[PDB]
C-alpha cells in the first residue's frame, strides 16, 4: 500500500496531486527563468 | 367448468379441469370452505392442468377438492359506495358494516392507458415540507415515491402527506395498505373517523381503504395493490375526478411475487427475485397514471431492503416515478427529520421554466453547498476542522446551517416529540434558504435552525438560546 | 510559542490518529460484510446455473 | 389403505417423501410409526412432502405414516402455566402430562383491523430505562436487538419476574401471563433460566416453550408459533399475555436450513424469499383487542442478535419493519459498565408512550429532555448539562433479577430530574439511589401507596416527595 | 442385512439393500477389502438404496461389491483402556500397540441429555492456574474457546490442564485432533509421553487421544469429534467424573461438515457453509454439559477465517462458548508463562452471582489495574508510579510454573487453589507487598512463595 492514498482518489489523493503540481510548477518556473 | 385440486404447495395450487380450461387470470372458487378461497390462474401446464395462486391460506386443502370457474378475473365492487369502507384483496368488506352495495364491479386486471391517453401538464403540488418543496417538489397528477430502509420515516412522511394534501383535497382519495402493519391500518381508520374524513353515518366519506397486510399470504399481498389501483381507476376514468392514491408499501408487492416465483417453477434472477420483476412492476405501475380523462396523484412508499438502494426492486421502481424522496438512515441518526437525502431526491418539475428561476437557483445553490460539504467530509473527519481554509470553514458553517434548516417538525409526529408541527409555505422556504445562502445568518448558532418552521422561528430560537 | 505548537501539534496528530483508527475499524467491518456477500452471491450464481440443467 | 395411510418413499434432508395419504390436508399433522410427527407441507400428484418434527434417524423408507386428521395444533389453556414444554406441547419437565382440554392451530391468522384498538395499558418491565424512556404497552411488539452477551435475555427475565407484583394482586385486569420461547439456545441455559424463575416464584404464571440447539430445525421453526398460540388463548379470553421469542435470528437460521434443504432459491445471505413473511405472520398475532372481542392483549418481545452491531442487515431490518419499535443494546455501553446497556438515543417505542402512567410521564418527560441535551452537548450552562446528564445516566443503571415497582422508579427519577443529586459526585449516585430507595420503602410506604393509587404525583404528593428527598439528602454522605 | 454397492462417486457411495434398509447414521462395513472401510448412511434415496459418506478412501470399489449392515452407528471401545492410546474415527488403534481391550462399546451418535438431567446452577471448574481461575474462570460443563496458535505454549497449557484436572478433580481427559496434521499429531503424542501425561508402561495415563488426520475424507474428519465426545461421555456417565475434552481444531470440524454437505449435493448457505451449520454445531456441542452424574468441560481451539469474527463458523461457535482464553505472543515475549492475555480472556461466569462478590471484586480490581498500567505505558504523577509498581507485580504474579515442564526448567509445578489465588491478588492490590521487589512474584505459586523468594 505504498501509493494507497492517491490510488484511492478522494480528498486526500486529490490534495496530494494538487500540492505536488503546485510545488513543481513553482520549481519549473524558477528553473526555466534560470536558463 | 369444474376442476379438482391435484397439488398444493404453499400458496400455489395445481387444479385439473376435464372440460373447459379457464383462461389465465381467472378467479376460481374452491368448494367446501368456510371462508371464500379464490385462486387466480397463472399458468397452463398442459394436460388440462392449470397452476394458480391462492388469495388466502391453503391449509386444509385436499387433493381432489372441487373448484369452480367464475368465468372472469377477480372482480371487486367499484363506485362511490367504496368510500369510507375497508375492503380486502377480493373486495369483501372487512369493516363489519355490511355489504358494499355498488352498481358495478371491475376486474382488478386491466390494460394500462394507451400512449395517446397520456397527459403532459406539470403543475406543482405544494406540501408544506421544506425539503420536498425546495429540492424535489411534487407534481399534481404525478407519481411520488418515498424510498427508505427500516424505520427511517416512510410512514410518518406518508401520514404527513395525508394530513397536508389529502385533508384539504378537492376530489377523492384511496389508501392501499400492502404488506404493512395491521395496527397501522387500525390507527389510520380510527384517525380518519375521528377527523371526519370517514363518516360512518352518511355518504360524506372521501377516502376508500384497501388492505392486505403483512399477515396475509403472498397472493393477497401480490394482488391488493391491484385492488387499490382498480378503485382509483374507477374514480379517475368513470368520474373524471382528481384522485389521490397512497400505497404503503409497494415494495411488498414485488416481494410477494418472489415468494411465489419459487413455487411457480421459474429460474430465479439476481438476489433470488422473480425473472419477471420489471415486467410485473411495469404492468402494475402503468395503471397508476394520469390520463386526459382524469388525474391520479400517487404517493408510494418503497421499502429498501437492508438499506441497499441498488436492490432490484427499488432500482426498478426508480424509473416509474416523477418525483422521488430518498430517506437516509445516516441522516435520521443525526436527528434530522424528515430524513430526506437532499443529494439523492429528485423531481422532474425542478426546471426553471416550471418552478421559476428564483426557486430553481435557490435549490441548486443549496444542493451545491451541500455537495461541497460532502466533499470536505474526509479532510474534516481525519485532520479536523482546523486544517480548512476560511472559505472552506464558511461553506461548512453554511452547509450545516442549511442541513439543520432542512429538518422540520411534523404535525403527525407530535405524539412522540411534543413539539408542535409546522407547515411552511413555499415562498417562506425559498426565502429562508435564500437568506441562509446569502449569508444573513452567519452569526446564529447552528442549533437554532434545528426543528423549526420558517426562518423567523429560527431567529426566535436563536434569541431564546442567548 | 514553541512548547505551544509542539504540544498542540502532538495533540492534533494524536486526534488524527484516533479518528483514522476509528474509520479503519468501521471500514474493516464494512469490508468483511461486503466480501462475505460477494462470496455468497457468486455461490448463488453457480448454484442457480447448475440447477437449470 | 392408501387414503388414511402412506409409506415413506424416501427420507433425507429433513423431508420425507410419502406415498399415499390421498385424503391428507395441506399443513396437517401426520404421525410416523416411530412415534415422531410431521407436517404435510407439499401435496403433490404422486407423493406428499412431510416436514419431520424430529431426527431423520428415526424414519426409514417403507415406514408407515398415519394421519391425525387435524391441522398442526398445540394444547392451550391455563394447565400449561408453570410447565416447560417442547415445540409440540409435550412436557419436558417430568411433572406428568398437560391436562389441556383445548387445542389451537399454530398457523392461525392474526386479528384483522376491526378487532383491534390502540394500545393503552402499560406493560411494566420493572427496568428504569425501559419504563421511563422506552415505555411498552399491552399489545405492542417491542424488539430487543443487540450483539451477543449484551443483556437481552436479562431484560426479558426481569420483565417476567416483575409481573409477580400484579399476578399476586386481586385486580384481574392487571395480571400478565408470561410465555418464554427458547429457540436454538443451549439447554443448560434454559434450565438455569427456569430455576431463576422458580426462585423468584415467577414460574406459576410462566410457560416455557423450549426448542434448543440440539433439536431438529423444524422444531425451532415451529416453537414460536406454538408459543404464540398459547398466548392467543389468553388474548382471546379477556386476559393479557406477554411472549418473548429468544431469539428470532435462530428461528430464521432454522428456517433457512429447511428452505435450502428443500432446494428453494436463496436470496440475500442465502435466506429464502419468504423469511420476512416468516416473522410478519408471527408478530402480527400480538395485538390489543377491543372490548367487543374481550379486551385482552398479547405483547411480544422478539429478540434479535446482530453481528458486530450491524442493525442494517437483512433479518434485523425485517424485524424492525415488523415491530412497533426497538431497544438497542450496545456493546460499548455494556463493556463500560452501563447496564442495562440501552442506547437511549436509538431505542424507540412508537405506540407505548400513550400507555405510560401519569407519574412516570411527569418525571420522564423532563428526564428524556435532559438526557437528550446531555447527548447533544457531549461555559457554565453546558457543564451543568454535562453534570445533569452524567447523574441521570448513573441513575439509569440497574442490577439483575431485581425489578422495581413503578412508584419507586418514579421517586428515584424524581430525585434525579429535580436536581437534588447535582452536588453528589457521580460515583456515589448508585449508592445514594439504593439508600434512598430503602428509606422510601420502610418509612414512607403511604406516599408510594398514594402515588400508585392516584397514578399521578399530586401536588400534595409532590410536596411529600420534595420533603423526603431534601431530608434524606441532608443526612447523606 | 447385506446390500451391494451401486454407485461410487468420490467419497459418496450408494448401496442397495434387497431387504431391511439400515436406518440413517448406521455404519456399513464394505466386504473384501485389505483395510476396514466404513460407510455412514446419510439418506434413504428410495428404491431400497441408501446414500452413504465414506470414512476412508474409496479407490478400488466395485459396483456390486457386498456391504454388511452393522445394525448400529459407528461403535467405538470406551473405558479406561482407551487412556494413553490413539484411535481414529472408527475406534481403531493407530499407535501400533495392539487392540484396545475394553469391555464396552458405545455408538458415536447419541442424544444430548434431557432437560431434567441438566444441572440448574453454574459452578466453577478449578484448574489450579492462577490467571485462568482468577480473570476468566472455566465453568464446569462449559465450552472454552482457546485462541492463539503456535509459539505461545498451547500444548504446554493443554497438558497442564490435563494434569491439573487429573490431580485436583480426579477426572480424565480426551483429545480430539479434528483435521490434525500428522506431523503435529506425532509431535503432540511424544510431547505427552515425555511430560508424563501418557504412560506407555503402566495404567496411569490421563488422556485418551482420538486423531482424524487431514488426509482423511471429510466424513472421518466430521465424525472424529463425536468419537472423542463418546469417550468423554463414557468417562462422565459411567465413572461419574469431571472430564476434560479438547477439540483441535473446531473450525476444521465446521469445514469437514461443510465438505460433507457439499458432497451430498446440498445447496450451500452463506459464505459457502452447510445449510445445517447451526444444527451440526448444536448436536455436537449440546452433549458437552453437566449432568447429574458428572460433567464434560470442553477446551476448543478456535480459528477465525480471515480474522473476521462475524464469519458464520466463528459466529456459530461463539454462541456456545462459556469462556475465552487468549494466548498472546506479546505476553510470551515478556517471559510470562502461561502466555494468557489477562485483558482479552473473558468468561461468562465472571459474575458476582456465580463466582462470589469477593472473587469478582478481586478480578475486576486486577483488570482495572492492568488497564491503568497500559494507559500509563501509553505516555511513558504521584500515585501513577504506585499503580505502575503494583501492576508490574500483578503481571509477574499471573505467571506460574507448570508441573509438565519440570523436566525442562527444573522448577517445581504449582497447583494453586482458588482461595490462595484470590487471597494473593487481594493482598497485592491492597498494598500488602509494596516492599518486596517486582522480580519476587515471577514463577511462584501462592503468595507465601513470593515472600519466601523475596527473602532471598
Ligand atoms: N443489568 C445487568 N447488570 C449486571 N450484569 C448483567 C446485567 N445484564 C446482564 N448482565 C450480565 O451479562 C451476562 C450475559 O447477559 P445475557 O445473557 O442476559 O444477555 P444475552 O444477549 O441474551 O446473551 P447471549 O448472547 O447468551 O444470548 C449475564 O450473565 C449477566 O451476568
Ligand atoms: N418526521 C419524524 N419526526 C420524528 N421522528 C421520526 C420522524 N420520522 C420518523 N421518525 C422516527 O423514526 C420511527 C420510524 O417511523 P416509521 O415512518 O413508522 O418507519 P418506516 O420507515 O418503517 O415506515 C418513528 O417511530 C419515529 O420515532
Ligand atoms: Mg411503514
Ligand atoms: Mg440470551
Amino acid at each position: 500500500g505504498a501509493g494507497s492514498i492517491r490510488e484511492a482518489g478522494g480528498a486526500f489523493g486529490k490534495r496530494e496531486q494538487a500540492e505536488e503540481e503546485r510545488y513543481f510548477r513553482a520549481q519549473s518556473r524558477e528553473q526555466l527563468a534560470a536558463l | 367448468a369444474t376442476g379438482r385440486i391435484v397439488a398444493v404447495i404453499g400458496a400455489v395450487v395445481d387444479v385439473q379441469f376435464d372440460e373447459g380450461l379457464p383462461p389465465i387470470l381467472n378467479a376460481l372458487e374452491v368448494q367446501g370452505r368456510e371462508t371464500r378461497l379464490v385462486l387466480e390462474v397463472a399458468q397452463h401446464l398442459g394436460e388440462s392442468t392449470v397452476r394458480t395462486i391462492a388469495m388466502d391460506g391453503t391449509e386444509g386443502l385436499v387433493r381432489g377438492q372441487k373448484v369452480l370457474d367464475s368465468g372472469a378475473p377477480i372482480k371487486i365492487p367499484v363506485g362511490p359506495e367504496t368510500l369510507g369502507r375497508i375492503m380486502n384483496v377480493i373486495g369483501e368488506p372487512i369493516d363489519e358494516r355490511g355489504p358494499i352495495k355498488t352498481k358495478q364491479f371491475a376486474p382488478i386486471h386491466a390494460e394500462a392507458p394507451e400512449f395517446m391517453e397520456m397527459s403532459v401538464e406539470q403543475e406543482i403540488l405544494v406540501t408544506g415540507i421544506k425539503v420536498v418543496d425546495l429540492l424535489a417538489p411534487y407534481a399534481k397528477g404525478g407519481k411520488i415515491g418515498l424510498f427508505g430502509g427500516a424505520g427511517v420515516g416512510k410512514t410518518v412522511l406518508i401520514m404527513e402527506l395525508i394530513n397536508n394534501v389529502a385533508k384539504a383535497h378537492g376530489g377523492y382519495s384511496v389508501f392501499a395498505g400492502v404488506g404493512e402493519r395491521t395496527r397501522e391500518g387500525n390507527d389510520l381508520y380510527h384517525e380518519m373517523i375521528e377527523s371526519g374524513v370517514i363518516n360512518l353515518k352518511d355518504a360524506t366519506s372521501k377516502v376508500a381503504l384497501v388492505y392486505g397486510q403483512m399477515n396475509e399470504p403472498p397472493g393477497a399481498r401480490a394482488r391488493v395493490a391491484l385492488t387499490g389501483l382498480t378503485v382509483a381507476e374507477y374514480f379517475r376514468d368513470q368520474e373524471g375526478q382528481d384522485v389521490l392514491l397512497f400505497i404503503d408499501n409497494i415494495f411488498r408487492f414485488t416481494q410477494a411475487g418472489s415468494e411465489v416465483s419459487a413455487l411457480l417453477g421459474r429460474i430465479p434472477s439476481a438476489v433470488g427475485y422473480q425473472p419477471t420483476l420489471a415486467t410485473d412492476m411495469g404492468t402494475m405501475q402503468e395503471r397508476i397514471t394520469t390520463t386526459k380523462k382524469g388525474s391520479i396523484t400517487s404517493v408510494q412508499a418503497i421499502y429498501v431492503p437492508a438499506d441497499d438502494l441498488t436492490d432490484p426492486a427499488p432500482a426498478t421502481t426508480f424509473a416509474h416515478l416523477d418525483a422521488t424522496t430518498v430517506l437516509s438512515r445516516a441522516i435520521a441518526e443525526l436527528g434530522i427529520y424528515p430524513a430526506v437525502d437532499p443529494l439523492d431526491s429528485t423531481s422532474r418539475i425542478m426546471d426553471p421554466n416550471i418552478v421559476g428561476s428564483e426557486h430553481y437557483d435557490v435549490a441548486r445553490g443549496v444542493q451545491k453547498i451541500l455537495q461541497d460539504y460532502k466533499s470536505l467530509q474526509d479532510i474534516i473527519a481525519i485532520l479536523g476542522m482546523d486544517e480548512l481554509s476560511e472559505e472552506d470553514k464558511l461553506t461548512v458553517s453554511r452547509a450545516r446551517k442549511i442541513q439543520r434548516f432542512l429538518s422540520q417538525p411534523f404535525q403527525v409526529a407530535e405524539v412522540f416529540t411534543g413539539h408542535m408541527g409546522k407547515l411552511v409555505p413555499l415562498k417562506e422556504t425559498i426565502k429562508g434558504f435564500q437568506q441562509i445562502l446569502a449569508g444573513e445568518y452567519d452569526h446564529l448558532p447552528e442549533q437554532a435552525f434545528y426543528m423549526v418552521g420558517p426562518i423567523e422561528e429560527a431567529v426566535a430560537k436563536a434569541d431564546k438560546l442567548a | 510559542s514553541t512548547t505551544s505548537e509542539q504540544s498542540a501539534r502532538m495533540t492534533a496528530m494524536d486526534n488524527a490518529s484516533k479518528n483514522a483508527s476509528e474509520m479503519i475499524d468501521k471500514l474493516t467491518l464494512t469490508f468483511n460484510r461486503t466480501r462475505q456477500a460477494v462470496i455468497t452471491k457468486e455461490l448463488i450464481e453457480i448454484i442457480s446455473g447448475a440447477a437449470a440443467l | 389403505d392408501l387414503e388414511e395411510t402412506g409409506r415413506v418413499l424416501s427420507i433425507g434432508d429433513g423431508i420425507a417423501r410419502v406415498h399415499g395419504l390421498r385424503n391428507v390436508q395441506a399443513e396437517e399433522m401426520v404421525e410416523f410409526s416411530s412415534g415422531l410427527k410431521g407436517m404435510s407441507l407439499n401435496l403433490e400428484p404422486d407423493n406428499v412432502g412431510v416436514v419431520v418434527f424430529g431426527n431423520d434417524k428415526l424414519i426409514k423408507e417403507g415406514d408407515i405414516v398415519k394421519r391425525t386428521g387435524a391441522i398442526v395444533d398445540v394444547p392451550v389453556g391455563e394447565e400449561l402455566l408453570g410447565r416447560v414444554v417442547d415445540a409440540l406441547g409435550n412436557a419436558i419437565d417430568g411433572k406428568g402430562p398437560i391436562g389441556s382440554k383445548t387445542r389451537r392451530r399454530v398457523g392461525l391468522k392474526a386479528p384483522g383491523i376491526i378487532p383491534r384498538i390502540s394500545v393503552r395499558e402499560p406493560m411494566q418491565t420493572g427496568i428504569k430505562a425501559v419504563d421511563s424512556l422506552v415505555p411498552i404497552g399491552r399489545g405492542q411488539r417491542e424488539l430487543i436487538i443487540g450483539d451477543r452477551q449484551t443483556g437481552k435475555t436479562s431484560i426479558a427475565i426481569d420483565t417476567i419476574i416483575n409481573q409477580k407484583r400484579f399476578n399476586d394482586g386481586s385486580d384481574e385486569k392487571k395480571k400478565l401471563y408470561c410465555i418464554y420461547v427458547a429457540i436454538g439456545q443451549k439447554r443448560s441455559t434454559v434450565a438455569q433460566l427456569v430455576k431463576r424463575l422458580t426462585d423468584a416464584d415467577a414460574m406459576k404464571y410462566t410457560i416455557v416453550v423450549s426448542a434448543t440447539a440440539s433439536d431438529a430445525a423444524p422444531l425451532q421453526y415451529l416453537a414460536p408459533y406454538s408459543g404464540c398460540s398459547m398466548g392467543e388463548y389468553f388474548r382471546d379470553n379477556g386476559k393479557h399475555a406477554l411472549i418473548i421469542y429468544d431469539d428470532l435470528s435462530k428461528q430464521a437460521v432454522a428456517y433457512r436450513q429447511m428452505s435450502l434443504l428443500l432446494r428453494r432459491p436463496p436470496g440475500r445471505e442465502a435466506y429464502p424469499g419468504d423469511v420476512f413473511y416468516l416473522h410478519s405472520r408471527l408478530l402480527e398475532r400480538a395485538a390489543k383487542m377491543n372490548d367487543a372481542f374481550g379486551g385482552g392483549s398479547l405483547t411480544a418481545l422478539p429478540v434479535i442478535e446482530t453481528q458486530a452491531g450491524d442493525v442494517s442487515a437483512y433479518i434485523p431490518t425485517n424485524v424492525i419493519s415488523i415491530t412497533d419499535g426497538q431497544i438497542f443494546l450496545e456493546t460499548e455501553l455494556f463493556y463500560k459498565g452501563i447496564r442495562p446497556a440501552i442506547n437511549v438515543g436509538l431505542s424507540v417505542s412508537r405506540v407505548g408512550s400513550a400507555a405510560q402512567t401519569r407519574a412516570m410521564k411527569q418525571v420522564a418527560g423532563t428526564m428524556k429532555l435532559e438526557l437528550a441535551q446531555y447527548r447533544e452537548v457531549a461555559d457554565a450552562a453546558t457543564q451543568q448539562l454535562l453534570s445533569r446528564g452524567v447523574r441521570l445516566t448513573e441513575l439509569l443503571k440497574q442490577g439483575q433479577y431485581s425489578p422495581m415497582a413503578i412508584e419507586e422508579q418514579v421517586a428515584v427519577i424524581y430525585a434525579g430530574v429535580r436536581g437534588y443529586l447535582d452536588k453528589l459526585e457521580p460515583s456515589k449516585i448508585t449508592k445514594f439511589e439504593n439508600a434512598f430507595l430503602s428509606h422510601v420503602v420502610s418509612q414512607h410506604q403511604a406516599l408510594l401507596g398514594t402515588i400508585r393509587a392516584d397514578g399521578k404525583i399530586s401536588e400534595q404528593s409532590d410536596a411529600k416527595l420534595k420533603e423526603i428527598v431534601t431530608n434524606f439528602l441532608a443526612g447523606f454522605e
